[PDB]
């Protein structure tokens, strides 16, 4: 909306970002299961915090 | 100069004062078309351009 139909020097507009695209990879047919194996629970390893 | 002087005795030959050069010119325009397959082309950076 800030880029009006007017002419601009190419030096001025060169670095102005004229589009942002956001994309994420998806599955529709495996939406809940995803890549789950065996149990719904996933195992996380951690450093004992208490020591 | 002697055979030029004999030619100057003939009709239509001009009178030009000594030390003057007479001149004539035409402006021409020859019309052409150039034909071919589409040529290549190149471009210039926007930041380093007519400021």
């Amino acid at each position: 909306t800030q880029m009006k139909s007017q002419w601009y020097f190419q030096h001025n507009i060169a670095n102005i970002p004229l589009l942002m695209i956001r994309t994420t990879a998806l599955t529709l047919d495996n939406y809940y299961i995803g890549s789950r194996q065996l149990s719904t629970n996933v195992t996380i390893h951690t450093l004992n915090t208490t020591y | 100069e002697s055979i030029n002087s004999i030619c100057l005795s003939g009709p239509g030959t001009p009178k030009i004062p000594k030390g003057i050069t007479a001149e004539a010119k035409v402006k021409y325009s020859f019309n052409f078309k150039w034909g071919g397959d589409l040529p290549p082309m190149s471009t210039i950076t926007n930041p380093t351009d007519q400021p």
